[PDB]
This record gives C-alpha cells, sequence and structure tokens, in this order.
C-alpha cells in the first residue's frame, strides 16, 4: 500500500479447489497416522472459498473500476468449525476417521520429531499454527458479492476436490454420498 | 560452491539419463505416422540414439502427436497424454499437428495440438522428412540436456 | 400338501419345492467384456475406436 | 512326543475348526481342507521318517494324490455353485433344508 | 407430406413422452458412470429445458426428427460413446455469461 | 538358537494355518497356505525328508493351490478380505497366535504339557537314530519302491486319477 | 399385508407431496393435477414416473395420459394390483 | 567366504542381464538391417546404464489400490527367485549342491508363475487381470511337459543331481541321444520363459503391456530383470542338460568357458527366433502343447524307460 | 545352513531393491496425476492339477530302475503312462481339451 497507494490488495481466506493445499492437506492427514486435532478443531471455525471463486474474484477487480485502493476480503460461503470440515473431507473421501486431540505438551514432543527432521520441520510449524486459528470475521473490508461474483459452497465441490483421495474405498463401494458438515454461522 | 559442484554433476548424469533413453509412444493418427516409421526403419533407426517405441503409455517418455488432431480424438489424446508419466516432452510432428495444416478451418479438426497438450518441438513439414523428425528429437535432446532441475532444486 | 407339515408361521409362507427344477436367476453369471481397442492401441492403427 | 507333533497335530486342529466356521466363501473352507491335507501330509513324513518305515514313505505321496483329486473336486463343485448363483458363497446353498 | 412416425401431432407427443421417460430414468446411470460432478435433479432440469427449447414446434414430421435425433443421443450416452467432455458440453461452464440486456451490449461491442 | 530351527517352523508353520483359516480373502488364505507350505517343506528337510517335501513345494504350491488361485481370479470379489477386514478375523487370527504362545510357553516351561496328548519339551534333535543309511536315500528308495512292491498302490491310485479325470468332465458339464 | 386401497391412496399423496412443483396445501385426491396443480404434461410424465417407482408396475404411455387425478391414480394402481 | 560366494554368483548375473538387454538390442537391429545402440558409450556398452538410470529417475505411478503388499511381493518374489535359481547349477561346481536340485529348480520355476499371478491381480485392471489369467494357463501348460521331458532325459543320468550331468555326458551330448526331446525342451523353455513366439503374457501388440502395464520404474525394471534372468538360467540350464562340455578337475575354467559360450549361443538363438517368427495365438499355444507335444512326450518317456532295460544301460544310481 | 543363507541373502537383496524402487524415486517431486468373465475353460487348469498328479507319481522312476524286479517295475511304469495317455486320448475325443 505504500509503494502502490491504489492496490488493491485482496484478502482471501482459505482457498480450496483441484489443487488446493487446504483440504488436500486433511485428506492426506489420514496417512499420518491418525487425524490430528488441535482441542478436536472445536475452536477453529473455517470458512474456505472456492479457487474459481477468488481466481474470478480477482480478474473482475482488475476489470472494474472502483476495485482500485480496495482493500478487498474474499470469504467462504459458509463457516465450520474445523472438526466440521475435517469430518466431511474424511466422509468424502470415505477415509477412516481417527481424530485424536493434541494435547499441548503431549503432541509437543511429535512436533518437535516433525522438527528434528534434517530437512524442513514439515512444511515448518506454521502450517500447524495456521491450522490452531479460526478464520477472522472482518466484515468491514469487500467481499466477493461486491465484485459480483456468488461464492459457491464447499459441498458442492468438495467432490471433485476429494475424489481424487477417493480410492477403492468408494469405487468398489459405492454405498451413497454423504452429509453436508456442519455450519456454525 | 562443493554443494552446486555435486548438484550439478547430478544433473548432468540425470539429463544424460533422460535423453539417452527416450522412449517415444507408438502415437500416431495420420500420414505422419508412415514418415515416422521411416525413421524406425533401418536407414535412420532411431533404436541407435536410445529412441525405441514402447506403446504403454505408462512405460513411454515422449508423445509424438503425428497427424491431424481432430475433434472426436482429442480427448483421447488428452487422456493418453495424462496417464504418461513425468518427465514427459510432447512432439508435434506435421503442419495438421502443428497448427492444423491443410485442415485448419475444417469444423472437425483442432488447430493444432498445442492447444491439448503443452508442445515442447515443433517439427514442420507435411509431412516432416524422417531426417527432419530425428533432427527434432535430437533438438529435444539437446533441451533435456539443459535443463537444471537440481541446479533450481538448489537455489532454493 | 404342504410344504412341510406342522408348518410353523415363517415356513407357512414359504412355498413348497417345484416340481421339478428351480427357475434360473436373471444371469449374473457371465457377460460380454465390452473392451475400446484403440485408438492408441499398435494395431488399431491409431485412429481406430473398435468397440469390441 | 517332540514339539513338533504338537505343533502339527495344533494346526490340523486348527484347519479343521476352521473348515467347521464358515463365514461367507467356500474358497475359504476349500483351503481349510488343503490346509488340513498338508497337516496331515507333514506328520504322516515325520512319523515315516522318523521311524525308518522305509516302505511306507510312499504313503505321504499317496495321501497327496487324493488330496488334489478332492481339491479338484470342490473346485469343479464350488465353480458350479457360482454358476448357479453369481456368488461362492456359502448362503446360496440353502434350497435344501431340514 | 408423408409422415415419418406420427400422422398426427398427438402421436408425435406420446413418442417426446417416451423419449422424456426413458432421458429421466437415465440421467442418474450417467451421473454415476461418467463420474460427473452435477446432481440428478441438475441434469433432469437440463433435460427439461433441452425438451421446452423444442416445445415450439407445430409440425409432427418435425418432432419426430427431433424424437430421432433425441433417441440417438440418448444411445450415445447409455452406451460409453461419448466422453464425460460430450456430456458436459450441454452445461455452457466454460464459456462466460453473455448479457441480454441492450445497454450491456452496447458496452461490450458493435454486435446487435 | 539354531538349536530349535524345527520348532521354529512349525511354529510358522502354525501362524499360517490360523492365517488361512482366519478365512480372509482367498488370495491372503492363499498366501498362508503357500506359506505354510514351505515351512512344512522345511521341516520335512530337516528330518531328512528332501524329496518328500520338496514334492509339497511343486505338487501342493505349484500345484493344488496354483490353481486354487486361478479359481479366486476368476471368481473375483469386490474387495481383497484381509485379518483386520472384519473384527471376527482379526480376533481369531490374534487368539490363535495365542493359543501357539500359551502352549509353546506351557511346553517350555511345564517340561511335560498335555494338552489332549502328553509331550515333552526336549528338541525333536533328541528323537533321531544315531543309524547310517550308507550309500542310499532311505527316503528315495521307499518312494522307489511304489513300482516294485506298491503295485496295487500304483493300480489304485492311476485307476482313481482316470475315473478324477472323468468325473471332473461330467460335473464341469452342466447341461 | 392386504393392499388396503386407502393405503395405496396414502403412498400416491406421499409421492405428490415428495414432489416440490407441487405446493403441499392445495393437494387433493380430486384435485386434477393441469388445472388445479398447474403442473405441466412432462411435469405429469415425471409423477407417473414416481408413482410407477413407488408401486413397482410400470404404467405404459396411454394408460399414464388417462390420469392428471390422483383419485385416477389411485384407482388405476387398485385396478392393476387388483384392489376390491 | 559363502556370503562372498553369493554375492559373486548374483551381482554378475545381474550385470550380464543388463548387458543382455543390449546384447538383443543390436542383435534384433542387425537382423532387421538396423544397427544397436551405438551412440551411449563404445559400441552401446553404457545404454543399459542410461536405461536404468531414466527408469529409476522416472514417476513412480501405482493406481493399484488393491492389496498393495501383493503389489510389491511380486516383484520381489520374481527377482529372488530368479536369482535362487541360479544358485544350484554346477558350472562346473554348484554354489549349492542338492540331490535334487533339478526338482528345486522345477518348484522354483512354478512358484515365479504367482509373480505374473499377483501382479496382475493387484493391478485390479482389465488387460492385466486377463493377461495373467492367461499367463497361469500358457506357464501351467508347458510346465507338464518341461517336467516329463526333464523326466524322461534324467532317466540316463540316474539322479536329479544337476553335478552328475557332467559326468554322464563326458563322452558325447545328450542331444545326440535325446534330441526329439531337446527340440520339445527348448520349445517348453520358450513357453516358459514366455518369450516370442509365445510372448502371449505381456503380448505388446496385443495386450499393452499385459501384466505389467500398471508396472513402472524400478518395479519394472526389476521384472525385466527376473525375465532376462530366467531367460539366461533356462538356457544355461538346457546348456548343461544337453550340450554337455569337458571338464577337468584341475582346471575348471576349460569348462567354465565352455558353458559360458554354449549358454550365449543358446541367449543368441532366443533372440533369434523372437526376431523371425511371429506370436502364436493364445487357441494355437495350448493346441501345440496339449494335443501336439504332450502325446509325443509321452511315447518317447515310455521309450526312455524302456531303453536302458532291453539295452542294459540303467545309470550307476551315485 | 548355506541354503537358509542363500534364501535370505536373495529374498534381501531383492527386497532391498523393491525398497529402493518403492520408496526412494517415490521422493522426486511431483504433482497431481488423477488415476470378471467366469472362464468355464479354467477345466483346463483342473485338468493340469490331475496331470500334475501323474507327474509327482512318475518322479520317483529314475530310483525305482535300481530294482530287481525290473519286469513288474517296467509294466507298472508303462501301465501308469498307458493311463495317462488313455485319459489325454479321452478328453481329446470328448472335446474336453476345449483350450480357449
Ligand atoms: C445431460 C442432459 C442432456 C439433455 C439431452 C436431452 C435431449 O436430448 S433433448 C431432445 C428432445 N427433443 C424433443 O422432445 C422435441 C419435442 N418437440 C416438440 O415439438 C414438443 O415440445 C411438443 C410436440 C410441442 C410437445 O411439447 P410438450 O412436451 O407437451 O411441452
Ligand atoms: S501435416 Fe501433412 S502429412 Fe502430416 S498429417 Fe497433416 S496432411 Fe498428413
Amino acid at each position: 500500500r505504500a509503494a502502490f497507494p491504489e492496490a488493491t490488495i485482496i484478502k482471501p481466506s482459505d482457498i480450496f479447489g483441484r489443487e488446493d493445499r487446504f483440504l488436500n492437506y486433511f485428506a492426506s492427514m489420514r496417512w499420518f497416522g491418525g487425524v490430528p486435532l488441535i482441542s478436536l478443531g472445536k475452536e477453529t471455525v473455517k470458512q474456505p472459498v472456492y479457487i474459481v471463486d477468488v481466481s474470478k474474484g480477482i480478474i473482475n477487480a482488475i476489470k472494474d473500476p472502483d476495485a482500485k485502493g480496495k482493500t478487498f476480503a474474499f470469504v467462504g460461503p459458509n463457516r465450520y468449525l474445523l472438526f466440521d470440515l475435517v469430518q466431511y473431507i474424511f466422509a468424502v473421501a470415505y477415509r477412516p476417521f481417527l481424530p485424536y486431540p493434541l494435547p499441548h505438551f503431549a503432541y509437543r514432543w511429535v512436533g518437535r520429531l516433525f522438527e528434528v527432521s534434517p530437512f524442513e520441520p514439515w512444511t515448518t510449524r506454521d502450517k500447524v499454527e495456521r491450522v490452531h486459528m479460526s478464520d477472522m470475521t472482518l466484515p468491514h473490508l469487500p467481499g466477493l458479492e461486491d465484485l459480483g461474483i456468488q461464492a459457491t459452497p464447499l459441498e458442492l465441490k468438495a467432490i471433485e476436490v476429494l475424489r481424487r483421495h477417493r480410492t477403492y474405498r468408494w469405487l468398489t463401494s459405492e454405498m451413497e454420498d454423504v452429509k453436508p458438515a456442519k455450519t456454525v454461522n | 560452491s562443493r554443494g552446486e559442484y555435486v548438484v550439478a554433476k547430478l544433473d548432468d548424469l540425470v539429463n544424460w539419463a533422460r535423453r539417452s533413453s527416450l522412449w517415444p509412444m507408438t502415437f500416431g493418427l495420420a500420414c505422419c505416422a508412415v514418415e515416422m516409421m521411416h525413421m524406425a526403419a533401418p536407414r535412420y533407426d532411431m533404436d541407435r540414439f536410445g529412441v525405441v517405441f514402447r506403446a504403454s503409455p505408462r512405460q513411454s517418455d515422449v508423445m509424438i502427436v503425428a497427424g491431424t488432431l481432430t475433434n472426436k480424438m482429442a480427448p483421447a489424446l488428452r487422456k493418453v497424454y495424462d496417464q504418461m508419466p513425468e518427465p514427459r516432452y510432447v512432439v508435434s510432428m506435421g503442419s495438421c499437428a502443428n497448427g492444423g495444416g491443410y485442415y485448419h478451418y475444417s469444423y472437425s479438426v483442432v488447430r493444432g495440438c498445442d492447444r491439448i497438450v503443452p508442445v515442447d518441438i515443433y517439427v514442420p513439414g507435411c509431412p516432416p522428412t524422417a531426417e527432419a523428425l530425428l533432427y527434432g528429437i535430437l533438438q529435444l535432446q539437446r533441451k533435456i540436456k539443459r535443463e537444471k532441475r537440481l541446479r533450481i532444486w538448489y537455489r532454493r | 400338501g404342504g410344504a412341510v407339515m406342522y408348518p410353523t408361521k415363517e415356513t407357512a409362507h414359504w412355498k413348497p419345492p417345484p416340481w421339478n427344477d428351480v427357475d434360473p436367476p436373471k444371469d449374473t453369471l457371465v457377460s460380454n467384456l465390452t473392451l475400446n481397442f484403440g485408438p492408441q492401441h499398435p494395431a488399431a492403427h491409431g485412429v481406430l475406436r473398435l468397440v469390441m | 512326543m517332540p514339539l513338533v507333533y504338537m505343533n502339527i497335530i495344533m494346526a490340523f486342529a486348527i484347519a479343521l475348526a476352521g473348515l467347521l466356521m464358515y463365514r461367507s466363501h467356500l474358497m475359504s473352507s476349500l483351503l481349510c481342507l488343503e490346509g488340513m491335507m498338508l497337516s496331515l501330509f507333514i506328520m504322516s513324513t515325520l512319523i515315516i521318517l522318523n521311524t525308518h518305515f522305509t516302505l511306507a514313505n510312499m504313503m505321504p505321496i499317496i495321501l497327496l494324490v487324493f488330496a488334489a483329486c478332492e481339491a479338484a473336486l470342490g473346485l469343479s463343485l464350488l465353480v458350479m455353485v457360482s454358476n448357479t448363483y453369481g456368488t461362492d458363497y456359502v448362503q446360496n446353498l440353502n434350497l435344501l433344508q431340514c | 407430406v408423408k409422415p415419418i412416425f406420427s400422422r398426427d401431432m398427438n402421436e408425435a407427443k406420446r413418442r417426446v413422452r417416451e423419449l422424456y421417460r426413458a432421458w429421466y430414468r437415465e440421467v442418474p446411470n450417467t451421473v454415476h458412470l461418467f463420474q460427473l460432478d452435477i446432481s440428478v435433479k441438475q441434469g433432469r432440469d437440463k433435460v427439461r429445458e433441452m425438451f421446452m427449447k423444442n416445445a415450439h414446434v407445430t409440425d409432427p414430421r418435425v418432432v419426430d426428427l427431433l424424437v430421432i435425433k433425441g433417441k440417438m443421443e440418448l444411445e450415445e450416452t447409455i452406451n460409453v460413446w461419448k466422453q464425460r467432455t460430450h456430456i458436459m458440453r450441454f452445461f455452457h461452464e466454460t464459456e462466460a455469461p453473455r448479457p441480454t440486456d441492450f445497454l450491456s451490449k452496447f458496452y461490450v461491442g458493435h454486435d446487435p | 538358537m539354531t538349536m530349535y530351527i524345527a520348532f521354529i517352523l512349525s511354529t510358522i508353520f502354525v501362524i499360517g494355518f490360523v492365517g488361512f483359516s482366519s478365512k480372509p480373502s482367498p488370495i491372503y488364505g492363499g498366501l498362508g497356505l503357500i506359506v505354510s507350505g514351505g515351512v512344512g517343506c522345511g521341516i520335512v528337510l530337516n528330518f531328512g525328508g528332501s524329496f518328500l517335501g520338496l514334492m509339497v513345494f511343486l505338487i501342493y504350491l505349484g500345484g493344488m493351490l496354483v490353481v486354487f488361485g486361478y479359481t479366486t481370479a476368476m471368481a473375483t470379489e469386490m474387495y481383497p478380505e484381509v485379518w483386520v477386514s472384519n473384527k471376527t478375523v482379526f480376533g481369531a487370527f490374534v487368539s490363535g497366535l495365542m493359543m501357539e504362545f500359551c502352549m509353546v510357553y506351557y511346553a517350555l516351561k511345564e517340561e511335560e504339557v498335555e494338552i489332549i496328548f502328553k509331550f515333552n519339551g526336549l528338541g525333536d534333535w533328541v528323537i533321531y537314530d544315531t543309524g547310517d543309511s550308507g550309500f542310499f536315500s532311505e527316503e528315495a528308495m521307499g518312494i522307489a519302491a511304489l513300482y516294485s512292491y506298491g503295485t496295487w498302490l500304483v493300480i489304485v491310485t492311476g485307476w482313481s486319477l482316470l475315473i478324477g479325470v472323468v468325473v471332473i468332465m461330467e460335473i464341469t458339464r452342466g447341461n | 399385508p392386504p393392499l388396503t386401497l386407502e393405503a395405496i391412496k396414502d403412498r400416491v399423496l406421499y409421492v405428490l407431496k415428495l414432489y416440490d412443483k407441487i405446493d403441499p396445501e392445495k393437494l387433493s385426491v380430486n384435485s386434477h393435477f393441469m388445472k388445479d396443480l398447474g403442473l405441466d404434461s412432462l411435469d405429469q410424465v415425471e409423477i407417473i414416473m414416481a408413482m410407477e417407482d413407488e408401486f413397482g408396475f410400470e404404467i405404459p404411455d396411454i394408460d399414464a395420459e388417462k390420469l392428471m387425478c390422483p383419485q385416477e391414480i389411485v384407482d388405476y394402481i387398485a385396478d392393476k394390483k387388483d384392489v376390491y | 567366504m559363502f556370503m562372498i560366494n553369493i554375492l559373486s554368483l548374483i551381482i554378475p548375473i545381474l550385470l550380464a542381464v543388463a548387458f543382455l538387454t543390449l546384447v538383443e538390442r543390436k542383435v534384433l537391429g542387425y537382423m532387421q538391417l538396423r544397427k544397436g545402440p551405438n551412440v551411449v558409450g563404445p559400441y552401446g556398452l553404457l545404454q543399459p546404464i542410461a536405461d536404468a538410470l531414466k527408469l529409476f529417475t522416472k514417476e513412480p505411478l501405482r493406481p493399484a489400490t488393491s492389496s498393495i503388499s501383493m503389489f510389491i511381493i511380486a516383484p520381489i518374489l520374481a527377482l529372488s527367485l530368479a536369482l535362487t535359481m541360479w544358485v544350484p547349477l554346477p558350472m562346473p561346481y554348484p554354489l549349492i549342491n542338492m540331490n535334487l536340485g533339478v526338482l528345486f529348480m522345477l518348484a522354483m520355476s512354478s512358484l515365479a508363475v504367482y509373480s505374473i499371478l499377483w501382479s496382475g491381480w493387484a493391478s485390479n485392471s482389465k488387460y492385466a487381470l486377463i493377461g495373467a489369467l492367461r499367463a497361469v494357463a500358457q506357464t501351467i501348460s508347458y510346465e507338464v511337459t518341461l517336467a516329463i521331458i526333464l523326466l524322461s532325459v534324467l532317466l540316463m543320468n540316474g539322479s536329479y543331481t544337476l553335478s552328475t550331468l557332467i559326468t554322464t555326458q563326458e563322452h558325447i551330448w545328450m542331444i545326440f541321444t535325446s534330441w526329439p526331446l531337446a527340440m520339445m525342451w527348448f520349445i517348453s523353455t520358450l513357453a516358459e520363459t514366455n518369450r516370442a513366439p509365445f510372448d502371449l503374457t505381456e503380448g505388446e501388440s496385443e495386450l499393452v503391456s499385459g501384466f505389467n502395464v500398471e508396472y513402472a520404474a524400478g518395479p519394472f525394471a526389476m521384472f525385466f530383470m527376473a525375465e532376462y534372468a530366467n531367460i539366461i538360467m533356462m538356457n544355461a540350464f538346457t546348456a548343461i542338460l544337453f550340450l554337455g562340455a569337458s571338464h577337468d578337475p584341475h582346471t575348471p575354467e576349460l569348462y567354465t568357458i565352455n558353458f559360458v559360450l554354449k549358454t550365449l549361443a543358446l541367449t543368441i538363438t532366443f533372440l533369434w527366433i523372437r526376431a523371425s517368427y511371429p506370436r502364436f495365438r493364445y487357441d494355437q499355444l495350448m493346441h501345440l502343447l496339449w494335443k501336439s507335444f504332450l502325446p509325443l512326450t509321452l511315447a518317447l518317456c515310455m521309450w526312455h524307460i524302456s531303453l536302458p532295460i532291453m539295452t542294459a544301460s540303467i545309470p550307476p544310481q551315485s | 545352513m548355506n541354503i537358509m543363507l542363500t534364501l535370505l541373502t536373495n529374498v534381501t537383496l531383492a527386497s532391498l531393491l523393491v525398497l529402493i524402487a518403492f520408496w526412494l524415486p517415490q521422493l522426486n517431486a511431483y504433482s497431481e496425476k488423477t488415476s470378471p468373465f467366469s472362464m468355464k475353460f479354467f477345466l483346463v487348469a483342473i485338468t493340469f492339477l490331475l496331470f500334475d498328479l501323474e507327474i509327482a507319481l512318475l518322479l520317483p522312476l529314475p530310483w525305482a530302475s535300481q530294482t530287481n524286479n525290473l519286469k513288474t517295475m517296467l509294466t507298472m511304469a508303462l501301465f501308469l503312462l498307458i493311463l495317462l495317455a488313455a485319459s489325454l486320448a479321452y478328453e481329446w475325443t470328448q472335446k474336453g481339451l476345449e483350450w480357449a
């Protein structure tokens, strides 16, 4: 803002998509033993925005003249508790949900072992801190609707995003689909 | 730096391995497949260079789009490209594959295979003579030789 | 003439065994596998989607 | 009796119990049949080798000859059952009652 | 005038009803087989829209010909002749919305 | 440790038997049977039965169960059932290992275990004989006497195999 | 398991209720679909498909077009299922 | 030092497989008026290194998603059995001297089919499963003749001990005695090793890659190494069984040279056959074995039983 | 112990290669790639079994040739071989050898 006074600094929330790092992260947490959940994710309300929505928001901000010098904030259509979101992820993926909460000291040795790795501390600990943080609600900043784009619900786009993680677990057993995550709104 | 030297030598090794053993896939749609076979024919035999035709996309490293890519054939071409493991390189042979060629204005022709899959080397010709195709393959080998994957990794 | 003498309620619903044979179910043993022969196939000349 | 005899007799007992407790598949039960035959082969071979019953060293072979005959019969039945029901499931062998 | 399949508009309507029935029941199978991400209701709504597109037709032969084309498309979808791309082509997802009011058209381009 | 190779092998044999007896998908059952057959060959070889044990490796592992596998492949199930797939299968698998451990420990701790028979914990090397067989393989000569002495066995076994071919044909006719 | 006429009516009414385009309040056994409920021909086709799904018997087109009264659906189902 | 001997058997065999790949490529090229790989190293000697490195650095695709334990065991079993089957061979002194090394090799060959059996199944594809089934049938069909022919020829050896084959053929090659059996045995080796004209398993022209269609990078390399090691081992078994070599007890080098040369000749014959003939149809393959070969093998087995009795040439048991 | 050593070494070597080929190259950084009929001809497999049984019965023949009752041995060996040939001929003539 100092260098570019009229720059449009967009402030997006968690972004999910086909090549996401947020949803896919939770999907791959199943590989990492059980499902590590700080406070069982009961203190982390999340509001994920769809990648296509974010991109189109950026484009429209570029096109629209009013966007200049406006700190836009991209928020997801709904807010979910971390537990709810992770549960829905494991449901659409049909992966066995093994949520073990993380006591600070007890799982701190696990985090220390992750850091002890001679390579990066498993994408640093700051990523785990991000997981250990609910999305800020900043209504003063303009949102997607201000640009005209309407945020697509996660539930509709979750299937596409997490079908890649869907394995014979769902391929062999078509069964039925799952139910939307609990919305803390 | 010593680390940079080790990284550079390792990247030289892997690039040499990949360019020496280039396994194109048996993918020929139209006329240019004939000149491709003539490249495989004894006169310009590609096997000397390590170029061996392997049918399996999963066991193949380069895709040669030899022929006109129709709208009906395009999804299959994309699928076979995606099933191909990486590192993967695409060589477009023929004016038809490069930009549509003779049938550029046809309703049923994709105006170039670059629209469907990324292309590394474009071989002009209609048909490109087998020597031109061998030249394009060797140019692809030089392109692999110039790759600096491990150097970029070390610089991060 | 019942399927079984002194039939219980559950057995009462059950029909008597057939006179000669059991009626076979609808297939469910074998079918015709459908294969896309080409187009990438070596023998398909590259542009033949032979649905066999 | 040395402990190896105990182990092999235990293996036969376990295989017998597995055969007598089906779950769904007939092939698993036929596997238990073949397994029991293996236990019997090993037991007979150990007995005959230890006692130097030279003329009985062929008994294990005949046992296996008829073991494979029985296995073959079992598979020949299993294929027909699968054809008539679509699975090898034991629960489909229900037409005959009492 | 020689009838293609129906001598009257009513018979063509009966054939349309049959074709609609078949498409309606086929839609969930299409969604399952092609692994489409749309819902069954969404697909059936698209089917309804496509059928209403041809509603204005007031000639029995045209209705019969449209029915033939619908049957051919349904046979393609029932088999796996059509790919996921072909099935989703009905849903013009990539194409950007084209505004229809006069003022937007005037802004965008010279097109009438 | 090499003093009780036969016992270690017998325990592995029992474990494989628990594996295919718990009834996972016939693939894993086949694996357990294959391991058990190899281990039984090992025990037989240790007792001096090279030929007999090798027979299991070929006419049992590469024979009866080689087709068992070919069969399961034709009748493919939707999911490969494993020990953990069903709680009962996993539970029985663990209990079977535990049962073996209990008898094994009892046999070693109590010089004389008596489950249904009486077993002595002394190593199997004790029972072996100190005689010499000279320029001969006793197992080989006994097995080869099937043609010189066991002519009646040869007749009955050959007839049974021929009737087995006919029987399998008739059963697979299916009318 | 006597397949009562009132049970058939209940199943028919439940099926009609599930259909969103029909407003539940004005739904009645005698409410003709086209006029009372305002649904179109394809709508009627869909509801007949729902009915034949619920009762498990296929309704041909000629019989289906004679419908458009829920009471007609119930009595047709009774005729095909031989009720009374 | 026994571990040293194990390594000396293992690593050179793998190097021989690696260079057998180049040899095959060059021979096929020259019989097709082409030149084999020659850019990569002097006369193409460095091509296998490039091939291996390229394979290893390549992406490890794995959409098997079913019994990954099996999908990993199959390559392990294949490579391990290919390496093990080399152990009992006397060249001229075997690494492990078994009274019944021949039956051991038969059992190991029968087991090695499970590698193809599992790989194709755990792949959980279409071509993979059906191709694996065709494999089972192929190997199983020729295993019968392989055993009968082997029994028929060993009737002259007097034992299943591989080492005594050298003594038996001290004065003449056993091919002179049993050439019809030799021809059938050679075709049998071809079928068992899944080589052209019986390359139905992989069958690239018909099945995209067969059982290994879903195997890439290293596991595919292990399958390739197992295949070629089996080729060399089966040709070595043929050389020991029929084309016997003179063995001077004080200088084993002469026998080793002669044996190696004969095995090389037979492997070159394998490549030559791969180049010449087209592939037998799956159906025709079985027709050639059960209906055409199996009979003649039975007749020759009767003859080779009868001959020692009627010629008083029963070989010594020891 | 020699045979056990050989088995161990070979298995460990092959498994080591499988490790260096399943995990070691799996580290290399990449991205996302997405991704039966009842065979009645199995009768051939079953017939293999019953023929493999005769195969087993015939293996003792090299030692069987060392007996003094060579007449009885030869008669029984040819008896088994002729029974096998008869079985093959029966399956052949009854079209039981319907391969593929
Ligand atoms: S560029 Fe020419 S030769 Fe190649 S496919 Fe097109 S028309 Fe044929």
